[PDB]
């Protein structure tokens, strides 16, 4: 094996990152927050329901 | 990039001596063995030269240097646990070092090294990547030594004496 | 700028004497149990019998070398040498050399040779392999130039440590400059290519077979300005 | 003498009563060697030994007589948990196991893997 | 060595507002006097979103599928199972309990007071003609323990019949 | 150690809020409120499911003791309970809902992403959260109610999954981390994990001994390298450390020791627990590749990060601004009393290495020993691992070699793999020859010749 | 080390860089009164503390001690 | 400790570090580079491109010069920079910790 992709620091980041995985879950919070807590909730449910 | 590049050097007719050990003055391994002084600083080196074989610190101690400014080559006579050997050495090769650059260049934690060991004459040939280390009881040749061709002047280069050997 | 001096009661170099051991300090004193001075005192080393063990029984000052200028044997009676590597390419030969001692002794030896076999093979590919294995295997011993057939002749270590020799014309000799590899063979370049030059990879265009010449090798001025190389 | 690896120096089998006055963990208490383990717990009570103690004496000093009961009822009590003494024996001749076998139960199923090819 | 001037007040710098705070974006900012932030933060901004960010995840979790594959192949071709399970010499407890649970049925007894009510007449009530749960667990170790039990028995009648034999065949000479 | 499981309650909120606080120190920044709040959010989500359990629990025994609890739920076993639309298994439902909090409180995967945030509250607290006193809740639960889960088959089958996935991930993260805390609170998420495959392996002495280890030298470690973040002015990364050696000498000793003990390494006291949940490890799981796997994995990830810290904040090329070493070579600090650390530092760390060495000796004599000397557990579920310990087989002890052979060559690998052009490449090479000849002679010689 | 140090507002009742000179009397009369409450919390608690038999300790099943059904 | 009346701020100098020993310590940074000729003629008051910086060769004086101090300087303030004077200065008056 002489080319090995594991070492090169694109591969070194993304373990380093904890693959990704806090900012996935991070960005879909982002959207059930502003999605249930705002819209749904406050303007649709406070403004119109209410 | 600095690459070893050889030139095909030769010995002059009539050499300036420089350096002359006080002690191993006499020629031969057997003067040594006779003469009382030789005979315990050579006892006390014997952990050098161990060090030389078995830790592979590549190190000379030097004893009778000679100059050719004709040429502008140093030979060196180096005892070692067999003899006397002879070497030559071209200035644009030798750069001073540190005694702590010496030490540390092997990383083998060295032998408790004996008194008459000069410390501060310690110099580094980059061709080789060897070492020299002459005796603290010896004679210097201050004409010789002080000859145009070994000026710092002539003989100086920042780079190389400074960035060359990096041992980290 | 040290005022240890102004106080009795302060530490003394007489009290960092014990730091010598982890501290590269210059030698300041002989301990009695020190090897230079147990040598020089004990008269048992003083006898020639020690002494001409000594002078015997180890490297002999032959083998040590004398000068900065270096003429090896000519490999052919015709031939001019150019590059020659002192230290790497011993280096690989005792390496490779171990295959003709571990490894039959392993198989006479190890109770589960096949457990070691499946050891060794990963371990080959990953971290071995192009660390040591490939960079000798394109590693130049030695490099001369043969001008009636205008070729050089380069020398390689092969398995077990064997030496061979093979030529190859100066007419499909070709540059191949560091970029044009490195994404390849990074991994190769990586853990194993520091021994030999970066910029300084030659290879044969007909057999695509690559050159790696010692970064702490020798070369001849008088080959490398002979003609037939420029 | 003559008795079993269960049974103790005494040949004596105690109660439910007596095992919890002596409680015995459960971890022992599951196993067949609790009349072997009580003597030995008895022992040690009666003389205190430093943990440094029990872990450097390999022979646990003082109470080394019923200690031998308890290690030997161990050792076949764990032999006969783990299938050990059948499992070395296919280890050691699968060929003349199987020609003789040991266990056709464990035999059918067995298979040493392949880099122990000794 | 320098007398040092008192500890600056630029240290915590005001934060002055330059945008219209929208009402969308209501406690979506950490609001502060010095320093506000955004309630998340994302440092791995590289990848422009979520999408993008599962792609690369799998895209390199690959190499470490590989590895796993690579060392549970070499510890199939290269190892056996072992004997594992409950102790033969507990069968009576743990295993039995579970088992002797259901052959009681002690849940469904009539009431004491002679109330007309019984078990399965709440929400939380008892299910003795269940198979699932641990059931398959309790099984299974109950099969390993005998299939133990029978690889000693089978063990012994060898060793008797080895012993038969040789008696035998040191008679018959 | 909570008598019912309202004290219980009252302990879980305390150590959440608290918790929460010692994250929250450094008030003035709100972005160490932004961690705070996400460790808050997680912990209230845990408090609701522990919660729940304890409803459930009370609802159907009239009861909140735990022993009482414990000596019951064998007779409530067959009871189902009738949800929304679904006729739920009771044991599985309450053993749902307590694994959950306990993977929230013990940050396994998924759940995790509030401990490397965590780290922005002060070195001290960080090494007791996370060493043995908020992220060993979930362990302390399930040892507590180890009655329940034994009849769970929720547990059975996530236990062991979640507990493997979590140690590789853990392990492979702080292999490839570059900062001291995160490497360490990504260490103390594989070692949870490792404790989560050990408690399915069901010897919860293993547990327990394996609990001890991790919590002191985790602690011990973490000591160290706040020494360390100290003198480096609050930069917790290693990129900015090097040659601290000199400057730290008790510290780097001190990591040596606590670290080889901490990674699981050969002749070492932290190999044993490692070694015990291989031993206990179960073989029945439908997902059994995978779950040995990860644990190989992770396993073997404690070498590089061991490695990677401890070589590169001390013994590694001098990468740190000029500034914090000229700060402290002046000639002037020369004096008896120089030392870039606190004795009542040094004295704390070598008192609790001590006395954690002494702790996990009396541990192992207690339970590993031939005699077992160990309190009862309250527990009737024995797991015969005990006999691959007593009297292992030959495929067993072959089996292990595997794993000790893999942690060999990876330990020559982050030894003798240069990935730097130095003046000692060759020579480097030499002695890779050199040690790899006379290993092979010193075992002829030790094997056959004598 | 440490933060330089900064003033604080006299008015203010914060505790940055608070050191009391009557430290010692302080700890003393805050320690000693908290060792007798607690003191008396344990002794109140004592009354209602549950042990298992010792080692050379049975329960008899018909004493009172031991546990007693419910009887309709 | 501080008395029980009231202190107020005390800004003794604008300059957080010894402004002189700042002005020396740039300035042997500025000789150590290769474009830079005569040291001597390096004064407070000289601009870069009088002394011989140019342009590219401000970024990476100003790179080693944030290495030497410890501090970070934004491009908005190197930028704003035209003189060693003003160098100086602002690194002198800087919190080394903001
Ligand atoms: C900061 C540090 C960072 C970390 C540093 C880490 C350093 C170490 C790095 C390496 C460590 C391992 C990493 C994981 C693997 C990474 C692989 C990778 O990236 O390659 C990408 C590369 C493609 O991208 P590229 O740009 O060409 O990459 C550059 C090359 O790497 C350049 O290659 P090259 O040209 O130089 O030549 C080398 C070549 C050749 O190199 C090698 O071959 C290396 C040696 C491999 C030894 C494997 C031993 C496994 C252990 C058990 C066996 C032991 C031996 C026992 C005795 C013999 C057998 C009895 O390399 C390869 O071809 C890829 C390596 C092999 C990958 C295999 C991955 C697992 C495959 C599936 C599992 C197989 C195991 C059994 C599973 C059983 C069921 C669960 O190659 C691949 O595609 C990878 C494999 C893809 C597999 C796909 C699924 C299987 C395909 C169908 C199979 C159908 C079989 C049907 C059978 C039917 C029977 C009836
Ligand atoms: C009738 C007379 C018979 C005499 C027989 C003599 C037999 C000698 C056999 C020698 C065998 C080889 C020994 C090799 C040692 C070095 C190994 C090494 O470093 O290799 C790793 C080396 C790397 O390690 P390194 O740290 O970098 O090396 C740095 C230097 O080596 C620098 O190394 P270092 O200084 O850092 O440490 C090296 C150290 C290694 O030493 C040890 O590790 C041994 C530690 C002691 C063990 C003691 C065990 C027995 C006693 C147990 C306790 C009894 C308690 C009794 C009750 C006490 C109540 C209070 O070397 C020694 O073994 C020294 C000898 C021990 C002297 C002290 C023994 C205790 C005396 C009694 C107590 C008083 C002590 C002093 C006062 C203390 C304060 C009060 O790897 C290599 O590359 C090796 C390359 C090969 C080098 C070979 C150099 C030597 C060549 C010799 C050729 C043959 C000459 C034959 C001459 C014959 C003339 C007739
Ligand atoms: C009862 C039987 C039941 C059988 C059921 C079988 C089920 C099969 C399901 C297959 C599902 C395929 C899903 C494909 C999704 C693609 C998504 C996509 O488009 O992404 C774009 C994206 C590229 O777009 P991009 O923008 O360039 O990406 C940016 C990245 O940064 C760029 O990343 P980078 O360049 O830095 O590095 C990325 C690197 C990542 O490194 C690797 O991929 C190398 C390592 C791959 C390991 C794969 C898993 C190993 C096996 C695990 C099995 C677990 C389950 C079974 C367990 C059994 C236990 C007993 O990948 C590469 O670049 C190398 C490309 C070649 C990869 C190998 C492709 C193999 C395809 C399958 C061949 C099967 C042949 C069968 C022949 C049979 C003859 C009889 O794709 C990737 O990045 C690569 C994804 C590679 C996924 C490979 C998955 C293979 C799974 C094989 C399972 C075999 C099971 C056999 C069971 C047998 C039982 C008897
Ligand atoms: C499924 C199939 C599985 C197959 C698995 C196969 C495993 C076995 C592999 C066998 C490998 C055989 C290697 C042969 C090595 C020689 C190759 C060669 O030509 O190299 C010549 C090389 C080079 O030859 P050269 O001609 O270049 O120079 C001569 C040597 N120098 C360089 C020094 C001048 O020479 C040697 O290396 C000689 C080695 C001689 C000794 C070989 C055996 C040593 C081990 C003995 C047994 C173990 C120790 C026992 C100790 C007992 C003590 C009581
Ligand atoms: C059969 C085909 C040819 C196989 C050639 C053999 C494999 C390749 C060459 C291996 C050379 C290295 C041998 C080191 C021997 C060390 C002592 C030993 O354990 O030997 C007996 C053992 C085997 O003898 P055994 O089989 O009697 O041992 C009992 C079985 N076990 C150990 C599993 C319980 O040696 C090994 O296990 C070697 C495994 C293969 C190593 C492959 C290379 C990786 C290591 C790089 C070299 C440096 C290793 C240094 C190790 C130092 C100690 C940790
Ligand atoms: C194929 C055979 C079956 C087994 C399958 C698995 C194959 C082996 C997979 C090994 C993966 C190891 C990943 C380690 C990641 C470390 C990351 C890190 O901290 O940075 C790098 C650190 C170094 O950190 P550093 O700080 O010193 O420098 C880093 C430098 N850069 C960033 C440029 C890379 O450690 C390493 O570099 C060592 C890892 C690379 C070498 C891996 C060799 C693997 C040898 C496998 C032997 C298998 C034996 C046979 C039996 C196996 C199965 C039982
Ligand atoms: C100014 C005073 C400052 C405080 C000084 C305190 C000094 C403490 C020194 C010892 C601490 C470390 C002990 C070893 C680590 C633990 C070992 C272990 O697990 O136990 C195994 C052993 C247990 O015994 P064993 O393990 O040997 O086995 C017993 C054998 N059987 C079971 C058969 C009986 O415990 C110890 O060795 C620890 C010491 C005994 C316990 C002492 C407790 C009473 C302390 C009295 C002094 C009170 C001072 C008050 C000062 C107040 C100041 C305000
Ligand atoms: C079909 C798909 C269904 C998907 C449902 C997904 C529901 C859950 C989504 C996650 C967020 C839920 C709301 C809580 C938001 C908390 C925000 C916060 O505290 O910010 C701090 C942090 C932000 O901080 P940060 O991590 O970005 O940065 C701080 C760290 N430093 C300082 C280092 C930068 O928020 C998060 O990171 C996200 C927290 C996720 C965990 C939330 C725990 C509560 C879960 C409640 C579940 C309720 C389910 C209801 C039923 C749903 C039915 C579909
Ligand atoms: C009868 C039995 C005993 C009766 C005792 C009943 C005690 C009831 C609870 C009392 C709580 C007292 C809190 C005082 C807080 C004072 C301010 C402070 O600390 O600084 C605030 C700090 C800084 O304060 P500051 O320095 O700005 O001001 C201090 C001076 N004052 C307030 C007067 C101006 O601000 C914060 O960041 C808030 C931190 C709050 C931390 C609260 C932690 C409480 C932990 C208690 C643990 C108890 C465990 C119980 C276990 C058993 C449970 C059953």
């Amino acid at each position: 094996m002489l080319k090995n992709k594991l070492i090169k620091f694109k591969f070194f980041r993304f373990v380093q990152s904890g693959f990704y995985v806090d900012f996935i879950f991070k960005k879909f919070s982002e959207m059930f927050i502003r999605n249930i807590f705002i819209y749904s909730s406050i303007f649709f449910g406070e403004k119109f329901m209410i | 990039n600095y690459y070893n590049i050889m030139r095909q050097v030769s010995l002059d007719s009539n050499p300036i001596v420089l350096y002359q050990s006080s002690t191993f003055t006499g020629n031969g391994l057997q003067e040594f063995y006779e003469n009382a002084d030789a005979l315990t600083k050579y006892l006390k080196l014997v952990p050098f030269f161990l060090e030389k074989n078995l830790y592979d610190h590549p190190k000379q101690f030097v004893i009778k240097m000679e100059f050719h400014p004709q040429n502008k080559v140093l030979s060196l006579d180096c005892l070692t646990h067999q003899g006397v050997l002879k070497k030559t050495v071209n200035l644009e090769n030798l750069i001073p070092v540190p005694y702590e650059d010496y030490v540390q260049f092997c990383r083998r934690k060295l032998f408790n090294a004996p008194l008459f060991l000069d410390t501060e004459m310690i110099y580094f040939n980059t061709f080789q990547n060897e070492f020299y280390v002459f005796d603290k009881n010896a004679k210097w040749n201050e004409e010789g030594i002080n000859h145009p061709e070994l000026d710092i002047s002539k003989l100086y280069n920042e780079k190389a004496w400074f960035d060359s050997l990096r041992i980290i | 700028g040290d005022i240890r001096h102004k106080f009795s009661n302060e530490i003394t170099d007489d009290d960092y004497d014990y730091q010598r051991a982890m501290h590269v300090k210059p030698p300041k004193e002989e301990s009695l149990f020190q090897l230079t001075n147990i040598l020089s005192s004990v008269p048992v080393f003083k006898t020639r019998f020690f002494l001409d063990f000594i002078a015997r029984n180890l490297d002999t000052n032959s083998a040590v070398s004398t000068s900065d200028f270096v003429a090896p044997p000519r490999v052919h009676e015709n031939s001019f040498f150019v590059y020659h590597s002192r230290e790497l390419g011993n280096v690989i030969r005792k390496y490779r050399s171990l295959e003709s001692i571990v490894l039959p002794g392993a198989l006479l030896t190890f109770t589960y040779p096949l457990f070691a076999a499946f050891v060794a093979i990963p371990s080959y590919y990953f971290m071995f392999n192009a660390k040591i294995y490939e960079m000798s295997r394109r590693f130049v011993v030695r490099m001369d130039v043969l001008p009636h057939l205008e070729m050089i002749s380069v020398q390689r270590i092969g398995a077990f440590g064997i030496l061979y020799t093979k030529l190859h014309r100066i007419q499909d000799l070709e540059y191949v400059p560091f970029d044009q590899v490195k994404e390849q063979e990074n991994y190769l370049w990586a853990i194993g290519g520091h021994g030999v030059d970066n910029q300084l990879i030659f290879k044969d265009r007909s057999t695509g077979e690559f050159f790696y010449f010692e970064r702490q090798g020798v070369w001849d001025a008088k080959g490398l300005n002979h003609p037939l190389l420029n | 003498g003559h008795g079993a690896w269960n049974e103790n120096q005494q040949h004596y089998k105690y109660s439910k009563e007596e095992i919890e006055a002596y409680q015995v963990p459960m971890r022992i208490k599951a196993g067949p060697c609790v009349d072997t383990y009580i003597p030995l717990k008895k022992c040690f009570q009666e003389n205190p030994t430093s943990f440094a103690a029990k872990m450097l004496d390999g022979r646990k000093g003082k109470c080394a007589k019923e200690f031998k009961y308890y290690n030997t009822c161990l050792n076949h009590w764990q032999t006969y948990e783990n299938n050990s003494h059948v499992t070395n024996a296919y280890w050691a001749d699968t060929s003349k196991a199987n020609a003789d076998g040991i266990s056709n139960t464990y035999g059918g199923s067995f298979r040493k893997g392949l880099a122990w090819l000794n | 060595g320098w007398d040092r001037p008192d500890v600056p007040l630029s240290f915590n710098p005001l934060y002055v507002h330059k945008r219209e705070l929208s009402i969308f974006d209501t406690n979506m900012w950490m609001y502060d006097q010095v320093y506000p932030e955004y309630v998340i933060s994302y440092n791995e901004i590289h990848l422009v979103d979520q999408w993008k960010g599962l792609k690369e995840s799998f895209s390199q979790s690959a190499y470490w599928w590989a590895m796993m594959a690579m060392v549970f192949g070499f510890y199939f071709i290269n190892t056996t199972p072992r004997q594992l399970g409950i102790d033969t010499n507990d069968l009576k407890g743990f295993l039995g309990e579970y088992y002797g649970q259901y052959k009681k049925r002690s849940g469904i007894r009539s009431n004491f007071l002679g109330l007309d009510v019984t078990g399965e007449n709440s929400i939380i009530q008892p299910n003795y003609d269940r198979k699932n749960g641990i059931r398959d667990v309790i099984d299974s170790l109950n099969a390993d323990a005998g299939k133990r039990k029978l690889i000693n028995l089978e063990a012994k009648n060898f060793i008797e019949r080895v012993e038969k034999e040789c008696e035998q065949r040191i008679l018959k000479k | 150690s909570s008598g019912n499981f309202i004290v219980l309650f009252l302990g879980w909120e305390l150590i959440g809020l608290t918790s929460f606080f010692l994250i929250n120190f450094w008030s003035t920044r709100v972005g160490t409120l932004k961690a705070a709040f996400k460790a808050f959010s997680f912990n209230k989500l845990s408090d609701l499911f522990l919660f729940f359990a304890i409803l459930i629990i009370f609802s159907t025994t009239y009861n909140l003791d735990i022993l009482s609890f414990n000596n019951q739920i064998y007779l409530y076993e067959s009871y189902n309970i009738d949800m929304f639309y679904w006729s739920i298994n009771l044991i599985e439902i309450i053993s749902f809902f307590f694994i959950s909090c306990a993977f929230i409180k013990s940050a396994q995967f998924g759940a995790h992403i509030w401990l490397p945030d965590s780290m922005e509250a002060p070195v001290p607290a960080s090494a007791l959260i996370h060493s043995a006193t908020l992220v060993s809740a979930g362990i302390y639960l399930l040892l507590r109610l180890s009655p329940l889960f034994e009849l769970s088959k929720y547990a059975y089958f996530i236990l062991p999954l979640i507990g493997s996935v979590t140690a590789f991930y853990g392990g492979l993260v702080s292999a490839f981390q570059s900062d001291t805390k995160k490497t360490l609170a990504y260490s103390t998420i594989s070692h949870c994990g490792f404790l989560m495959v050990s408690y399915s392996t069901g010897v919860l002495e293993f547990v327990i001994l394996y609990l001890y280890v991790h919590g002191f030298f985790k602690a011990a470690t973490f000591l160290c390298v706040g020494n360390v973040n100290r003198f480096n002015r609050n930069i917790q990364d290693f990129k900015r450390m090097g040659g601290f050696y000199k400057y730290l000498p008790f510290e780097c000793l001190a990591s040596f020791v606590c670290m080889i003990n901490l990674s699981g390494l050969p002749l070492t006291l932290g190999f044993y627990i490692k070694h015990l949940l291989f031993i206990g490890l179960v073989e029945s799981y439908t997902l059994y590749p995978l779950i040995f796997s990860s644990l190989i994995l992770g396993a073997i990830a404690g070498v590089f990060y061991s490695y990677r810290l401890f070589y590169s904040i001390f013994f590694d090329t001098k990468k740190g601004k000029k500034a914090i070493y000229l700060q402290a070579s002046r000639i002037i600090l020369n004096s008896k009393f120089y030392s870039n650390t606190s004795l009542a530092s040094n004295l704390s760390i070598t008192f609790l290495v001590l006395i954690s060495y002494t702790v996990i000796l009396y541990l192992y004599c207690t339970t590993l020993n031939n005699y077992y000397s160990l309190s009862d557990l309250k527990s009737i579920y024995i797991n015969n691992a005990y006999s691959y310990f007593y009297k292992p087989d030959y495929n067993f002890l072959n089996a292990v070699s595997i794993l000790n052979w893999f942690v060999i060559i990876l330990l020559i690998s982050v030894i003798y793999l240069n990935w730097r052009w130095s003046y000692y490449y060759t020579k480097s090479i030499d002695s890779l020859s050199k040690f790899i000849l006379f290993s092979f002679f010193f075992f002829i010689f030790s094997k056959y010749i004598l | 080390g440490g933060f330089q140090k900064y003033p604080i507002p006299r008015y203010l009742h914060v505790g940055q860089w608070i050191v009391n000179k009557n430290w010692k009397w302080n700890t003393f009369h805050m320690f000693f009164p908290t060792a007798i409450l607690c003191f008396m919390v344990w002794r109140n608690s004592m009354i209602s503390t549950a042990k298992p038999p010792n080692y050379g300790e049975y329960v008899d099943p018909q004493s009172p001690v031991a546990p007693k059904a419910i009887k309709y | 400790y501080a008395p029980q009346k009231v202190v107020l701020r005390n800004e003794k100098s604008g300059y957080y570090a010894n402004p002189d020993d700042v002005a020396r310590r740039l300035i042997r940074l500025i000789s150590l580079h290769d474009k830079v000729q005569n040291p001597s003629a390096i004064t407070l008051k000289s601009t870069w491109s009088e002394i011989g910086v140019d342009p590219l060769s401000y970024v990476e004086i100003m790179l080693e010069a944030e290495n030497e101090f410890y501090i970070e300087l934004a491009d908005e303030d190197l930028e704003r920079f035209r003189t060693v004077e003003d160098a100086v200065e602002f690194i002198a008056r800087n919190f080394f910790t903001n």
